[PDB]
RNA sequence: ACGAGAACAUGCGCGACAUUCCGAA
């Protein structure tokens, strides 16, 4: 799996990396994947508010800007919105909580 | 004459009863097999002349994937230990290459154990069932007992067929009707059915060349009143008693019994060969029964 | 009266040994002893007993016709100094060229114990004393006393030893000493008179060369006689009334062959003495060897076929075989006495071969009518077939089932229930009506079960006990609260019990009356110790003696009773004898022919091989006794039951786990017995015996004990 | 002349049969290769009853199954053999790591005290497949079509109804493959006889 | 035991903040006041319940009272109170209404 | 003339089903199919819920201890083993299987065919809360119901199809198997055909809901 | 022999957690369920209580008689069958819908500082409705109204109790609101009850 | 028996613990998992189960990650190096042999309790 | 002219009764 790679590679793991600051991040992908997991333009606008708040957080901490430049996460939101199909979403979800849970397990 | 080896492979449980429903026996003597050829001549519409003019049978003998087995010969045995003769006592078949052995008297009580033994026939059992017939009518069920015996994959019987080219013609095509017919106590209820192929034994007939000063009976047999003045003396024998119901749709309104016949068993020793005889063991029938006591003679030197 | 007073004389030759025991020569002792009875004050008695031995037979100044000398010369054959010595175990020397040679004694049915002990002279004293009282009104002398007499001898002087002599061993008893003297000094008696032997001093004693070519002479017959078809006879039988027959048929093969013997003593006109032996059809006598007793083998020989013809067809049979027989044979001096028994075996089987005549095979093939109706439990159809289908036997059979429960005597008399030969009916009766027999006619006989003539046999019936069960038989077993119901059948055998007779004594010991001796005791031990053996317990016993032991009853009491058995023949026998059995659980309504087969299937693959074995329940249970006892109940059956207490559908996970020994299936066992809810040590135990081979076949053995015995 | 009549086959067991060491309920097995097996006289007794119910014993099933009436002894035409668990199913079974056998856990609830009373019996897994070998022995030709119609009916009876031990409760609901129906003895023509 | 329903009403004189664990910064319009799915802002009744455990620090007591989340207050009532950190706070004079059942008589 | 008739159709899991089969720490496993290792609805267990809410409708003989000691018409559909008045069983039921169209709505989705529900036992004196796993089918399941009627009498054909219906009608207002009275084994039955398969007999007038 | 169906809705009047931390969801559809167990259980608690209980009641087979009438009982010689069959409460497809006419989820995510150790608990969104359906049966004519009583007496205690999760904090609190009482089966009246 | 050895090396007596504490409930997850995909495979590698594998993976990391005792269970066992070679291998028999591992593994755990 | 011929190990049976994912912040 690519995230374990690249978590590893940011093992030193970073501030962002870190479940504290990773937290808002996981809260709207939580949000997403529950409204997805309940089921469309309502995921469109939620994953551009996702990449919206993805600069938030690059802007309010460094460390979290570099995770997201590190695991391309923003570009697979782009990637899955080009693709618009539940399936990928799901993938892209599994990713994200992939590089959690191997960040958690090399911490 | 032309000798034949009969050999049967068997498909499904058999049963051969002595004298019971439940028992199961895993051999037939030469009567019972020649029964049914008669049998089967009657149902494809055929001459019985060959059958009971010139075929001469053996009794089936079993074989596994290493040798063909006999009847053990009724010889004296000279054997410090009574045991020994009680372990040959319990021997019942002998490999026909040990069978000259047997007869020197080469064989001991621990090889005679071993020989026993070394029997890979199959396996006897019980196979209980019932009757629901009076079930229907304010009744209950009837269990039974059937005895069966399923021979082991690579075993099965066998009995050479003596006689001349029409009777083997005609031996082979009841034979072929006989693998669908079946041998046995339970043919149309499922038990029974095999499959038979005949073929020259160069072994058998090299086997029954073989002169000697003694005779032993492949089949169960028995001397007409002529015979029997100078067969008899100096014999060792075993009289077996041959009874049974007449299997037959115009015997009689109701099935009654054969008159009881008495018969030399295989294996048994004369020091002066006797041909035996079609027996007629009916009593006031439509037709009559026969049953087949000609004798089947192994020479041998004891 | 001279043959009765040479019976007499000879069976109390040595009655004065218990008197000097008690505290001049024993001899002397006896003589005086004896002239203290007016009854037994007859000549030829007290003067076989005073001169019975060289000694005092040189200076007797006799008339050289006295049976003394037959008596001196029938306790050399019979024979060939603690006071206070037991009597030594005969199965001391046999098989001691192997397992050794012990020192069990009897203790004043006894075991032996390997323990030193005395006979006190109180104890004798108290012996003369009974012996005294018994002679002085219970006992008589005449023709028809001297069974009597034989039965009061056996009773009494069965554990006295023959000899105290310490240099040999104590192995004869006095009464097989005094028995086997009789039967000599009769059969001498018979040869001497068929001789025309009037001084019988220059016969055989005075020269003292005389003495030993008589004993070169041949004087003795060896007679077996064989009956055959005894097994198809009690259990190829079909119906639902046949488990009550069952033990029927087989008292009435034994009754009949005890009638046999008697008839055959009876023309001979010898007593009980010379019957060496009788057990599962075989009956071994020591005959003289005279015209005349050839003769009368010969006639009842084909009196007897003539009679199992007619009566049972090829169904039963009997023959008989004699081998003449030298003195120094019965003493075994050259070394001849085994081969005389081969010899005598051999005949026997070759009879057996030609068992028919050309006459009788020809009327074999007469059958005039077909059969028709035929009976149910015999598949016979000659004989003719009352009402509700049954024969003219199994219908009086039946008969005699019902009354051997009620009735205790077995009166063979001109009228009766089941036939016997030379006219006779067998038929079971109590005291007043075989008293009733005997008054009503003549030849009338009478045999008393474990107490007239004493058979001893073996009749233990649990159904016969209760009252309320007694009339359902061997299938009341199967009424059970808790546990499978199902009939266990136990089908046992002595391993070389020939061979053990042959050359289990030694030569140095082999003689006639070792012979008697070792043939008495299992004959008291498989006739009356069984019955003790087996108190208590849902068997009913259908065949004994040994050489073929056949008991059904409750499965789980056929095998305690088989471990009991088995740890008092290893006792009986103190060793030196192996014990194979086979044992078979059959539901009820099984055919009793289908039972005795499995059984005896069983019992083969028990007896190959190790020769003391237990085939339990199928060919994958060959287990040892001990192992049978100790590792699959006491150290697997009883952990697991105390553990459970029911648990049957857990015991049928670990069977069928275990039937696949995959080791993904050891890993679900694991998981089972984790999840057993049992002591830990225990599931430990339980995985550790399914991992060894060996042991898993032990825990699978116990897992379905348990399993039948907590059935419903 | 006289003529003999094969028929070879599937029996597929559609939901678990059951024919009656240590085991609760067994079934009926070989005793050498300890497989499954369906009793030849199974089979015969169940299509017998089935026919006698069709309809209406009548001269057709006497005729069939045999008679030894006093009188009126007619041979059986029907050979049914016992069918034996086939190889393709073995290995199936053999395959997934399956038992040939199952141990279907049933209880009665009492109408007085409610409570359940265990009980255990060994059933044939669903997925097996026995082949069954039957014979038909022409003994009239003028009825045989006649017959294999009865027969015909019998097994359509036959694929309605159970084969053993069970039935009301779901056990032993079987299907019929019919391989071929060849002619072994004689001259008949049995290519137009049918069954289903 | 005997059950009893009281309407306990707190009246905010002071600014009251609960956290919800969710700040916004700048940009997004600061600690968020505590809403429900609806969206409504409340008390959570845990938080009162806690409070009042800490203000009487017996147990068994205190377990047999229910106080149930409050009921849902008006939007107008939130606001934002400095106290450098700023938070949505709810206004003095608002009253916030829940139900407390007591099983202890005593 | 011997008139078999069939009814073949579908059961719903309305709410989960727990039909115990022996043989994870879950309490206790459903009752599977061994040769695809899918649930099972076992015939029996129907047959014998089917004959108990007919005899509580119709009513049971006080004191009845026996199931021979039923109505006449539960011992005509259901059978009888009294000795002497041996009734044979017009009802066949048998186990039902999950459908493929189930397996198929299953597959998508992504689902187990089967879900471990966690229930606890709360003490009534010590308050404590002892844990317990069981398995049930999930509530989107169906199985292929098949039933069998034989005809063994035409006059009470009727009869006996209006005590299926009242068993049927029974049935799905109760549950099936497993602790029903905590939302267990709810259950509908939606009847596809119901066919004369064998026989004359006119079937068309007949149904069972 | 009649069956009673008694249908209507729960409503989610203050957050409801149900455990299985995640509360339980029905496997098929994904969605909160309120499991028939946790309903006969939490009604069968508060309705025992509401009677008297022996000082050593340490087993439910030992209640009040109307509790193992109600709902059955298991007592060796003694086996009473349970009346009441209570059913899983699915989530309302009219709430479904009223929650998807918005951006709502079906639940929310509550903080508890637990001061400080803050823990997360997911319950029911506040205003959902779950609908009911429970099974009474008529085995006794002359105990329906007692029965019935008592049902009424157990909604109401549940009503004012809390349903699942921890109801001191202050969740969990529910409302039943009754849709029809009707004999689904059988020919008893239950228009009265 | 790698299972029973690699069980038994771990067992220590404080109450038996094994592997630091472990208990079915923190197994309770990667069970449900590992038993979804032997279903599937047993219905019918597809693509479908190679994704369920990684995903089961991920899972392992991830509780490996939650609780010291799954992560000293995991790295003992070497469950997710197995995954890693069914995944290779590519064929049902291999992990059809991987869950009879790991079913010997739980088996023999509950075994020495 | 097979110890034979005819014979369903068959009939009734719910894996079922009671059980809060719960107390604490």
């Amino acid at each position: 799996n690519f995230a374990r790679k690249v978590v590893e590679e940011n093992k030193r793991l970073f501030n962002g990396l870190t479940t504290s600051k990773l937290r808002n991040l996981l809260e709207l992908i939580n949000h997403v994947y529950t409204k997805v997991y309940n089921s469309s333009e309502d995921v469109r606008d939620e994953l551009e508010y996702l990449k919206v708040k993805f600069a938030y957080e690059s802007g309010r901490e460094p460390a979290v800007r570099t995770f997201i430049e590190k695991t391309y996460v923003d570009k697979l939101v782009d990637v899955v919105l080009k693709k618009n199909t539940k399936k990928i979403f799901l993938d892209y979800c599994k990713y994200f909580e992939a590089l959690v849970a191997y960040a958690k397990f090399y911490r | 004459l032309v000798v034949k080896l009969v050999k049967l492979t068997f498909k499904s449980p058999v049963h051969f009863g002595m004298k019971r429903l439940s028992d199961s026996n895993h051999t037939i003597a030469a009567d019972t097999l020649f029964s049914a050829l008669i049998i089967e001549a009657l149902q494809q519409q055929l001459e019985l002349s060959h059958l009971l003019n010139n075929l001469v049978i053996t009794d089936l003998f079993p074989y596994n994937k290493t040798s063909y087995f006999l009847p053990k010969p009724l010889i004296r045995i000279e054997g410090g230990d009574e045991s020994g003769y009680k372990a040959f006592k319990k021997l019942t078949y002998i490999p026909v290459e040990n069978y000259s052995e047997y007869l020197r008297g080469e064989i001991d009580s621990l090889e005679a154990s071993k020989i026993a033994e070394s029997l890979n026939l199959g396996k006897a059992s019980l196979s209980t069932k019932v009757s629901l017939q009076a079930v229907d009518h304010n009744g209950e069920s009837e269990p039974y007992s059937v005895g069966n015996f399923t021979f082991y994959p690579e075993s099965g019987l066998y009995f050479l067929a003596k006689g001349n080219a029409d009777t083997i013609g005609q031996l082979e095509i009841l034979m072929h009707a006989l693998q669908y017919s079946g041998i046995g106590g339970k043919r149309s209820a499922g038990y029974g059915q095999f499959r038979c192929t005949i073929e020259d034994s160069g072994k058998f007939d090299s086997l029954l060349s073989q002169t000697g000063n003694i005779a032993i009976l492949l089949s169960s047999a028995m001397a007409s009143d002529e015979e029997l003045v100078d067969c008899l003396e100096d014999a060792r024998y075993l009289l077996k008693k041959r009874t049974g119901f007449v299997q037959s749709k115009t015997y009689a309104d109701q099935l009654v019994k054969k008159k009881d016949f008495y018969a030399f068993s295989a294996g048994s020793t004369f020091y002066q060969k006797f041909n035996g005889k079609i027996f007629d063991v009916s009593d006031n029938g439509r037709h009559s029964v026969y049953r087949y006591a000609k004798a089947f003679w192994l020479e041998g030197k004891i | 009266n001279k043959k009765l007073e040479l019976m007499y004389g000879s069976l109390l030759h040595d009655i004065g040994k218990i008197v000097y025991r008690s505290n001049g020569t024993h001899s002397k002792i006896g003589s005086q002893f004896l002239n203290k009875f007016k009854p037994f004050q007859l000549s030829g008695i007290v003067d076989s007993v005073s001169y019975h031995h060289y000694k005092e037979l040189a200076s007797s100044s006799l008339l050289d016709d006295s049976v003394a000398y037959i008596t001196y010369i029938a306790d050399n054959i019979a024979s060939g100094f603690d006071k206070r010595a037991p009597l030594a175990s005969i199965f001391n020397v046999v098989n001691s060229e192997t397992k050794g040679l012990a020192n069990y004694t009897y203790s004043f049915y006894r075991y032996p114990t390997d323990a030193k002990k005395e006979y006190t002279s109180s104890q004798y004293a108290a012996l003369v004393n009974k012996m005294t009282d018994d002679l002085s009104n219970k006992l008589k002398v005449g023709p028809d006393s001297f069974s009597s007499l034989l039965q009061w001898t056996e009773s009494l002087w069965s554990y006295i030893p023959s000899s105290t002599d310490t240099n040999q061993v104590m192995d004869v008893s006095l009464y097989d000493h005094s028995k086997i003297t009789c039967a000599i000094a009769s059969c001498i008696y018979d040869y001497l008179t068929e001789m025309n032997c009037v001084n019988y001093r220059k016969e055989l004693f005075s020269p003292y060369e005389k003495t030993k070519q008589f004993y070169q002479e041949d004087v003795f017959l060896l007679v077996s006689l064989d009956m055959s078809g005894i097994q198809d006879f009690i259990y190829n039988i079909s119906g639902s009334k046949a488990l009550k027959s069952l033990r029927s048929r087989s008292f009435y093969l034994e009754t009949m062959l005890e009638s046999l013997v008697d008839d055959l003593l009876s023309d001979l006109e010898l007593s009980r003495a010379n019957l060496l032996y009788t057990g599962g059809g075989h009956a071994y006598l020591l005959l003289p060897n005279t015209e005349r007793a050839r003769d009368v083998l010969a006639s009842f020989e084909g009196e007897m076929k003539e009679w199992f013809i007619k009566i049972f067809k090829t169904d039963l049979s009997v023959a008989i075989a004699y081998k003449a027989c030298t003195g120094e044979d019965l003493m075994n001096s050259n070394g001849t006495y085994s081969d005389l028994w081969q010899t005598v075996s051999r005949k026997l089987s070759d009879k057996k071969a030609h068992k028919y005549s050309l006459n009788e095979i020809k009327l074999f093939n007469s059958t005039i009518h077909a059969g028709t109706q035929e009976c149910k439990e015999c598949l016979r159809s000659d004989i003719d077939i009352s009402e509700d289908s049954l024969c003219k036997i199994c219908e009086g059979i039946i008969a005699i089932s019902n009354d051997l429960r009620d009735y205790s005597f077995f009166v063979v008399s001109p009228e009766g229930k089941v036939p016997l030969p030379r006219n006779r009916y067998l038929s079971v009766e109590n005291q007043d009506g075989a008293e009733r027999k005997i008054k009503m006619n003549k030849e009338t006989r009478i045999y008393s079960k474990n107490q007239v003539t004493n058979l001893w046999m073996c009749d233990y019936d649990f159904s016969t006990l209760n009252p309320e069960t007694k009339k359902q038989g061997i299938a009341s077993y199967v009424n059970r609260e808790v546990g499978i119901p199902r009939l266990g059948v136990l089908r046992a055998d002595i391993d070389n019990l020939g061979t053990t007779f042959i050359k289990g004594i030694p030569e140095q010991y082999r003689s006639i009356s070792r012979t008697a001796t070792l043939s008495r005791q299992l004959s008291m031990f498989f006739k009356f110790e069984l019955s003790n053996i087996l108190k208590g317990a849902r068997i009913s016993v259908i065949y004994s003696g040994g050489d073929d032991l056949f008991l059904i009853g409750a499965w789980d009491d056929v095998i305690s009773k088989a471990l009991v058995l088995r740890k008092a023949f290893t006792r009986f026998s103190a060793g030196k004898l192996t014990f194979s059995a086979g044992i078979g659980m059959y539901p009820v309504k099984y055919p009793i022919s289908k039972m005795a087969s499995e059984t005896g299937v069983l019992e083969d693959l028990a007896k190959r091989g190790e020769k003391n074995q237990v085939a339990l329940w199928n060919d994958s249970k060959v287990f040892g006794w001990s192992q049978l006892e100790e590792q699959i109940l006491k150290e697997k059956m009883i952990p697991l039951q105390e553990a459970l207490t029911h648990g049957k559908s857990f015991l049928y996970k670990m069977l069928e786990l275990l039937r696949n020994e995959d080791q993904i299936n050891i890993a679900r066992l694991a998981y089972l017995l984790a999840r057993s809810s049992l002591s830990e040590e225990l599931t430990q135990s339980i995985f550790a015996w399914s991992q060894n081979k060996q042991q898993k076949v032990e825990l699978i053995t116990a897992i379905e004990y348990l399993v039948y015995q907590i059935r419903e | 002349m006289y003529s003999k009549i094969r028929i070879v086959g599937k029996i597929d067991v559609l939901t678990g049969l059951h024919i009656g060491g240590a085991i609760a309920s067994p079934v009926v097995r070989d005793p050498y290769s300890r497989l499954p097996i369906i009793p030849g006289s199974s089979i015969k007794g169940k299509m017998r009853s089935l026919l006698a119910k069709h309809i209406g014993d009548a001269p057709e099933i006497l005729r069939l199954f045999g008679s030894s009436q006093k009188g009126a002894i007619q041979s059986s035409r029907l050979q049914i053999s016992d069918a034996f668990f086939s190889k393709a199913s073995q290995e199936e079974f053999d395959k997934k790591d399956l038992a040939y056998t199952e141990t279907k856990f049933e209880n009665t609830i009492s109408r007085l005290t409610a409570v359940a009373n265990p009980r255990q019996i060994e059933r044939v897994t669903r997925g097996a497949s026995f082949d069954f070998h039957i014979i038909y022995n022409v003994e009239n030709i003028n009825e045989v079509m006649a017959d294999f119609e009865n027969i015909k009916t019998a097994i359509h009876l036959l694929e309605n109804d159970y084969l053993g031990g069970g039935g009301t409760r779901g056990n032993g609901r079987i299907r019929f493959v019919i391989d071929s129906i060849d002619t072994v003895v004689g001259d008949f023509d049995s290519s137009n006889l049918s069954i289903k | 035991m005997i059950e009893k329903v009281y309407q306990v009403k707190l009246k905010v004189y002071g600014p009251v903040h609960i956290g919800s664990g969710k700040i916004i910064r700048k940009q997004e319009y600061l600690h968020l006041f505590v809403r429900d799915g609806r969206g409504d802002l409340y008390i959570p009744g845990s938080s009162l319940k806690g409070a009042l455990r800490t203000v009487l620090e017996s147990a068994e007591a205190f377990h047999s009272l229910s106080i149930s989340d409050s009921l849902p207050i008006d939007p107008k009532n939130l606001a934002i109170y400095q106290k450098p950190l700023y938070r949505e706070c709810v206004n003095v004079g608002t009253t916030v209404e829940f139900t407390m059942k007591i099983n202890s008589d005593d």
